[PDB]
DNA sequence: GCTTTTTTTTTTCACAATCCCGGTGCCGAGGCCGCTCAATTGGTCGTAGACAGCTCTAGCACCGCTTAAACGCACGTACGGATTC
DNA sequence: GCTTTTTTTTTTCACAATCCCGGTGCCGAGGCCGCTCAATTGGTCGTAGACAGCTCTAGCACCGCTTAAACGCACGTACGGAATCCGTACGTGCGTTTAAGCGGTGCTAGAGCTGTCTACGACCAATTGAGCGGCCTCGGCACCGGGATTGTGAAAAAAAAAAGCTGCA
């Protein structure tokens, strides 16, 4: 199969039928939902391998969204690109101003 | 009292403990009733948006998918929901 | 007769609270908001669960990031204590309000 | 000799400025700024007069409006005098800036 | 192709002109540690408008960045700018 | 030098919070089932866009004089910030 | 309640800065022209979505327990900010230096347009397993108690560092 094809997990088909029909361009090259199959692979790798991380670093073996919050807060580049971005149950960094601090 | 100004339902502890986990230490008294006054404006127009949305759709029942549009456009994009 | 100071509690409800996901306002209530304004807008509205939970994971997390902001003028004006003037600013420094 | 008290020229200044609108850089040296640093992203560019308008537009504005937030910020802590700190705030609490 | 390396223009921003800036923006009195700090600032905004400018160009294959270039450049930034094209 | 106070420092005790043991039971992740539609295919057709060639816009360099602006230093006031209360 | 100064207020001219007009001159707003290519007309065909009818999902109402959370009040500590005070960083103005800007001059890279031709992606009909929903299971994980351990602080006790007074040389 072509995600086969591409060494790839992530559906090569689907992305490639969400492109035409998602009113982006009236035509769709055959590389770009490769390509774009791959990136979304590699970013979706990146989270859940830090994130699997998170939970096994706290002795749990299903991935929550703390773990999620925590792998992309942490991670300077992957915080900036979900700058604007909520992550439903994810809480926040623990993090306490110095001055408040005692002492 | 305790009459129809669901706003008031927002308690003082409940907003102390927002304020905590944004590592506020010390609260001012006059501080609960401005962040009443922010949080209201904040869903009129989340919720405004999502309605309209509802509107559009020709239904009653307003959808978590509505909520998520209007967040978006809000620019609050919000993850887990059916984004 | 055990007396712990001024903001010593503050702290431990700070690491507690940062340490925690929990939604910390009560549902019910926040519900009760959310119905209460949706009517000025349409009535006999009818809503998802999870339309209000969306709603309240969103809210939440406005305040909690409006607070952050909001200790950091506090902090900046030499206080440690947050006031309206400091969320004032934040939002005006946001562009939420002019 | 005649001698204008610390601040009533400033504030001429600031009245002159604001009434106005004609790029408060001079051309050149911004010019010669941008083709600096575009040498680092591809060599042996050329720009569009328009372009380089279009950046010193956008440079100005942004920055005019940077030192509006930065002035709060400044205030906001009883002072007058804008500290590198103030922009910090300001940009920290835009999100320019982690 | 008849010399055209660059120099050290940041100094170029001269302290009259953040002073004139700061001006425009309502400001009194001005810190001596503004004016480096303002640079930065300014080098930092012009190297995210131009590197997203450049990257339009290289697409279309230009080699001459076009106003739209920096048009388009500054809608990505949340940065809208009016009377130049678009 | 001494004694006499505030302040600073150290030491001791109280109490939350964590982590180690022992446990139980609920509920949804996970994975299998059984149907269905969306991905795949080879065929056919039309034009998007690669390419190469042509035009001529406008972008880049260089100069020399003029004068507006930047520059740097002398001078003192009102600001920032420390301290107190 | 004074007498004696500092603090704050007032009034009087001198001077700079900005304001408002007419005069002058240059150039781009405005508009007319002639030609083009994109909007319009009038036609055809196919399907997107409006619509009626039926299914059953999940939203709402209600109720009755069990707490956990909100509440109100007593009490005082640490905070905000007012008031003072002192040093110099900053603004204002000057004489000196710099190079931006101006308008002109000379060269060509490359923006952008054209025509050509085919490699590629949209379209179709036929087939079919990847991935959908539905449903069952079994162990991860929330929650349990006991007790040791380790942050986290408050108080109380010791030490030190200033405050005020000295007793000679
Ligand atoms: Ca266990
Ligand atoms: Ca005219
Ligand atoms: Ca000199
Ligand atoms: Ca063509
Ligand atoms: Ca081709
Ligand atoms: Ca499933
Ligand atoms: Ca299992
Ligand atoms: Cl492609
Ligand atoms: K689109």
């Amino acid at each position: 199969t072509r995600s086969s094809r591409a060494g790839l997990q992530f559906p090569v088909g689907r992305v490639h039928r969400l492109l035409r029909k998602g009113n982006y361009s009236e035509r769709v090259g055959a590389g770009a939902p490769v390509y774009l199959a791959a990136v979304l692979e590699y970013l979706t790798a990146e989270i859940l391998e830090l994130a699997g991380n998170a939970a096994r670093d706290n002795k749990k073996t299903r991935i929550i969204p703390r773990h999620l919050q925590l792998a992309i807060r942490n991670d300077e580049e992957l915080n900036k690109l979900l700058g604007r971005v909520t992550i439903a149950q994810g809480g926040v960094l623990p993090n306490i101003q110095a001055v408040l601090l005692p002492k | 009292k305790v009459l129809r100004d669901n706003i008031q339902g927002i308690t003082k502890p409940a907003i102390r403990r927002l304020a905590r986990r944004g590592g506020v230490k010390r609260i001012s008294g006059l501080i609960y009733e401005e962040t009443r006054g922010v949080l209201k404006v904040f869903l009129e127009n989340v919720i405004r948006d999502a309605v309209t949305y509802t509107e559009h759709a020709k239904r009653k029942t307003v959808t978590a998918m509505d909520v998520v549009y209007a967040l978006k456009r809000q620019g609050r994009t919000l993850y887990g929901f059916g984004g | 007769p055990h007396r712990y100071r001024p903001g010593t509690v503050a702290l431990r409800e700070i690491r507690r609270y940062q340490k925690s996901t929990e939604l910390l306002i009560r549902k019910l209530p926040f519900q009760r908001l959310v119905r209460e304004i949706a009517q000025d807008f349409k009535t006999d509205l009818r809503f998802q669960s999870s339309a209000v939970m969306a709603l309240q994971e969103a809210c939440e997390a406005y305040l909690v990031g409006l607070f952050e902001d909001t200790n950091l003028c506090a902090i900046h004006a030499k206080r440690v204590t947050i006031m309206p003037k400091d969320i004032q600013l934040a939002r005006r420094i946001r562009g939420e309000r002019a």
